[PDB]
């Protein structure tokens, strides 16, 4: 503690009354004329200390600091994802031991953490001849991470076990789990710096912070108090005009990716570090939302006219693919308003897309058995994947990150509902080429080939399935017939349940020979099939003959509701069939007025079937967002209706941060 | 612009009123020339008023570290604004900052909120 | 590490390779016969064993787990603020040594650090043969730590001088300053455990944090696993309770809190621990607010019947008190809605703000007072009778309460302006009854008698002055008659000049014959005086002589009307009383109909006097920025100004995203 040295390269003197020695040291550097009244002896310790701060970044005082330019680069195959770089590292020949610690820390990035282990291991065997003693003690931290790495494995994978992958399984044999636990059950990592000589303490003092979490501690507290300062400057609208007030977060930020990336700790696996780094950037992306959308009044900044903003680069995309979840980019992207951040070098967040399109297809077609692999990379590969939105791909690039999203990515993770969302996500910056839909014509003829048999049926989670790839198509190809799966549906027997059913979801891809061919075979009897028939342009408009078979449902249904009553439970369906009869009922597509009598079974059905006697009480705000340009702007005609979703959108203008109850309310009611 | 400070220099947009600290020498139409005049803004949208009352901001004006008694009607000219941590003659810069804000008072040295 | 002790006083099994002991402690203490079995000298340590795990709250086990409350108590009189019990323990006759370090405790929370630092000093000589070093180790720490207190306590009262502490001087002689830096020079506390006997070392290894230079690294590193990964457990939906991690986190505040004033360590008064309790019970109630309004998208709006999930008491009120800035509140204030906090346990929030009033009051209605505990106390209690408007008050505690905070509270922390803000803030769950405005009348008075010096006037940083009282007191009785204030104004003559101007605010508080005689020295003539007439002097009514000289004047700025377009002058430096008189006219206070034979001069003015005849492509939409709720209510009742100004708000909430412009156009305009 002589001298603060701040994270933009300035020097602050603090806690210091003798010789100043980096004041000195900086009027060496600007001047040639001070240098050569150096000792030789001296003078070589010079270029070094010279190289030490121009690749660290300590750059010059405070007082006498001028730009602060300073971009940043992590040099690190771990970082950048290059997975196949790493198995070619590991299959070359051992040079040094400098050379195996960066080598254990690329087996366990790739999920070999048997094996890395027993690298870790061979180091601590060799290490002490080297006379540093810091690839020993940093190994003896690493080795330690990744045996708590597997010791919540095999209390996951031997408790988990079926709904994680497969049935239970072990990566690790029992001779393996037996014995690390008998070679380091002494081991106390609160005595690892302690138990070490003093030369190597006051030298590495900095490094006891490694044992534990106060190596993120004076971040943490940093991240805690310029949120409140931000959030505080952005619940007043006040718009400071010099540098950003998040600058500090930022650069704070890739110091730390830098230090734990380039000295190969195991440290960037923890839960602890991830959420460190998600704060800071849900920070600064809530402030750049803030700061595109603002207003001067005043014909633009004068003197503030050549501010620049915050932009996606390479570094930011990986940031937040490694590091959120899809829940912390969900409420990002409600908060916020992604689609308006430009984002720059879209021609290397190619390579970081295409490599991990290429290591889910190096996994998931032969033998990719590294279930421990699978386990967090499979976490980086559903969040870069989903935040590719909002970058622009090459049709040689977007081929192969579709291909692999639709066969390669397993069921376990993604299954058939949020598999096309992903899928929609990547046609909004990329107009679907025409080689992408003989990607999903060859998805759609494969779960044909799928449905011979009369046990197998789609699970999804969203109440999305195969119809939805075939509206893609025929949104993008108005006029596309598939050759492949009219040569299925030309062959069509009685004893061909599953398939028949499949084919009519999808009848407007079909050929025009075929459609008769099915349709033909049978039609409808059921009103899971009439759902299914009005999306599919079949039915133009309601006809009596289907009513009955409504009214037939709600009647079931009410039956089903009386013996409801004793029970005293409540069970939906997978789609409810229940809120699409009353946006047919008040859209006045129904003309029937005998479904009145069915009020008091569902709380959505009573709002649209009678808006004039609905209590208010139990209006869910959530199902505004579900609905499209007609049936909300309908919504607003009803006088009944539209004095009381005000006061529901209006609390949840105020309330929430979804920017949707803002677009709805403005477009539509006021 | 040229190489201001502009370093305090704040926007708040609630009530449309930059904030940086600096000082006036004012001159009335034809009252008095004042020395090391400066502004400060008071928020209070909830406040106990008169029939006549219509303001959610209110002005001190302030002459030396004390308050200035009005007394006259308050026309300004802003003579020569000077800024006082970086010791630059800001007088140009604060006239043409003033009517692209259309609002009383643009420039002040504090806003406080809610009082 | 055999067992985990989890805080809620259970107990779970983690490494016990060996004998259950701790599962079977708790089979001797559910049974009754069976612990009569054991021996004599082992069973009077089994009485023992249960007293302690019964004061320490370690239940049962986590397997047979009961339905227990848990609730916190602290039993320490500097965490309650017992000041006159702390100093009545001072001045008795010590009997152990561990009565003297509850004593050096108390005197380093009542201020008094020299006798503090002594008395550690002497237990330090009493206590080397002790056969235990606790008190012993931790008076070694507790004496460095306040020997940190008054090294940077007397940096900070010689960075502010006399203007702030107001003695003018600082509490600690050269006698004692120079002492103290003699003996604590090179005094390395981190020595001290490594220094300490062998069998202190094995007995209390757990004291060794308290000689580190910053503990509580892993609970704020533990706050990440608060508040934004709840960004994901909403996926699936979280609770209330269930030991939730918003439970984990609390009880291990209480924790901290518990350790360090049952043991009466002194590192309870620093910056860390400081910033832990703020970092903590911030991002407690920021959660709470997510919880709230995910659960009334996914729910309802009455689907929640509670108010907030967050629930209040005594000891989360002493915390936030104690801990938290006025700018820290400030966030909590609009990154929450306390008002949806409801607070319990009113009766001792009473108690504790009825004696911080009793120590304001003695504090300062005395010559005694220290400079070191009024800068500790005096942020508390601000704190306090800050965060006091969220609690109902009784009528004789109030009262106790407005006394301190108008009389008896100094003016170097609250001004003024700063003390009508925080009596307001009391009327709101509270109202004003006919005793505390007899308080109010006391101020007024005693503010009166302060004002005929002519060299006095009142120093307020909000803008809030003694007609903001006055304005308090109408505002709940309207009819009210200040006895002593209209015994001062009539029996007032021109020989005090600037009590005039004193009484020219409280108009409304005085009898008819003080309005007579009072209204002796208001000489209106010019609109010079018309307009601070209206404004400051309180008029409050309209004459048509007061109205005669404003058509003059609008007829002169007519007659200058000709020069205004053939001179170029157009410049209205607030040289306008322009926009102010057609905002007379629209409020039904002017009631002239000759005003609108005069709208062509100014566009704010040509906006109010003349609404239907508008050019509404003239409107500045920051004019609503300088309207009240009084003005912009009366905007939503004229018909024909009603729609076009909604046209102007959502093209400034469409294309800006101005928070202020939104605000108005919902609480008034739909």
């Amino acid at each position: 503690y002589d001298y603060h040295f701040e994270v933009n390269g300035t020097v602050v003197r603090h806690k210091n009354k003798g010789f100043g020695y980096m004041e000195r040291f900086f009027e060496l550097k600007e001047s040639c004329d001070e240098r050569s009244k150096l000792s030789k002896k001296q003078y070589e310790r010079f270029n070094a200390l010279f190289n030490f701060f121009e690749k660290n970044g300590v750059i010059c005082m405070a007082k006498d600091a001028g730009t602060l330019n300073t971009s940043i680069e992590i040099n690190s195959l771990a970082y950048h994802g290059k997975y196949d770089v790493m198995k070619k590292f590991i299959e070359e020949q051992s040079v040094s031991i400098e050379d195996d610690y960066k080598k254990a820390f690329f087996l366990a990035c790739l999920g070999r953490w048997e094996e890395s282990y027993d690298l870790y291991s061979n180091i601590i065997l060799n290490s002490i001849d080297e006379s540093n003693g810091c690839v020993y003690y940093l190994s003896q931290i690493n080795r330690y991470r990744i045996y708590q790495s597997i010791t919540q494995a095999v209390t996951q994978f031997n408790g988990l076990g079926l709904l994680t992958f497969g049935r239970h399984y072990k990566p690790f044999t029992d001779e393996f789990l037996a014995r690390i636990e008998r070679e380091m059950t002494n081991f106390n990592i609160d005595d690892l710096f302690n138990g070490m000589p003093f030369e190597f303490q006051k030298k590495y003092k900095i490094l006891e912070f490694l044992s534990d979490n106060q190596f993120l501690y004076d971040d943490t507290v940093k991240l805690f108090e310029l949120t409140n300062k931000v959030r505080s400057e952005m619940s007043e609208g006040s718009y400071s005009f010099g540098m950003s007030s998040d600058i500090v977060v930022l650069l704070r930020l890739y110091d730390n990716l830098r230090f734990l990336y380039e000295n190969c700790l195991w440290s960037v696996s923890f839960h602890e570090f991830h959420q460190y780094i998600r704060n800071s950037m849900s920070l600064l992306i809530e402030k750049a939302e803030y700061e595109r959308t603002r207003d001067i009044d005043e014909l633009g900044f004068s003197f503030f006219g050549k501010k620049s903003g915050f932009f996606m680069e390479y570094y930011d995309f990986v940031n937040i693919s490694r590091h959120f979840k899809i829940d912390d980019i969900k409420n990002l992207e409600r908060s916020c308003s992604i689609d308006k951040i430009r984002f720059g070098e879209q021609e290397k967040i190619e390579e970081y897309l295409v490599g991990i399109a290429e290591e889910i297809t190096k996994q998931f077609s032969a033998n990719g058995m590294n279930v421990v692999f699978y386990t967090q990379f499979i976490s980086e590969a559903k969040a870069a994947l989903y935040f590719a939105k909002y970058v622009k791909l090459s049709e040689e690039g977007l081929g192969k990150i579709v291909k692999a999203l639709l066969f390669y990515f397993p069921e376990r993770d993604l299954d058939i509902g949020k598999r096309y969302v992903w899928l929609e996500r990547l046609t909004k910056c990329n107009e679907l080429p025409k080689s992408i839909i003989s990607i999903i014509d060859d998805f759609l003829v494969l779960q044909a080939e799928k449905h011979i048999d009369q046990n197998y049926s789609e699970v999804s989670s969203n109440g999305l399935y195969s119809r939805d790839y075939g509206a893609l198509i025929k949104h993008f190809e108005k006029n596309f017939i598939s050759k492949r799966l009219s040569e299925i549906t030309l062959c069509l027997t009685q004893d061909k349940q599953k398939q028949i059913d499949f084919l009519f979801k999808l009848l407007p891809l079909l050929s025009t020979n075929a459609k008769s061919h099915l349709l033909s075979f049978k039609s409808v009897e059921n009103i899971n099939d009439l759902m299914n028939g009005i999306r599919i342009g079949l039915i133009d408009e309601f006809t009596p003959e289907h009513e009955e078979l409504i009214i037939e449902y709600l009647e079931t249904r009410k039956v089903n509701y009386i013996v409801e009553k004793e029970k005293g439970i409540q069970t939906f369906s997978s789609n409810d069939y229940m809120s699409t009869f009353g946006i047919w009922y008040f859209l006045e597509e129904i003309n029937n007025s005998k479904m009145e009598e069915f009020i008091g079974m569902d709380d959505q059905y009573d709002f649209f079937v009678d808006p004039e006697n609905f209590d208010y009480k139990k209006f869910i705000p959530s199902w505004l967002k579900n609905y499209n340009d007609k049936l909300l702007g309908k919504i607003a005609g009803n006088k009944h209706m539209k004095h009381h979703v005000i006061e529901v959108l209006k609390e949840r203008v105020k309330n929430s941060n979804d920017k949707r109850y803002l677009e709805i309310l403005m477009n539509y009611f006021i | 612009k040229d190489t201001g400070a502009t370093h305090d220099l704040v926007y708040h947009s609630k009530i449309n009123t930059f904030v940086w600290d600096v000082e006036f020498d004012i001159v009335l139409s034809d009252s008095k020339e004042l020395n090391k005049c400066y502004f400060v803004k008071c928020f209070n949208p909830y406040r106990i008023n008169g029939k006549c009352d219509f303001a959610v901001s209110s002005i001190d004006i302030f002459s030396e570290g004390k308050r200035l008694l009005i007394e006259n009607e308050f026309n300004f000219k802003i003579t020569k604004a000077v800024h006082v941590a970086t010791s630059k003659d800001v007088t140009e810069i604060v006239l043409h900052l003033s009517e692209r804000i259309s609002s009383p008072f643009p420039i002040v040295k504090e806003v406080v909120y809610l009082d």
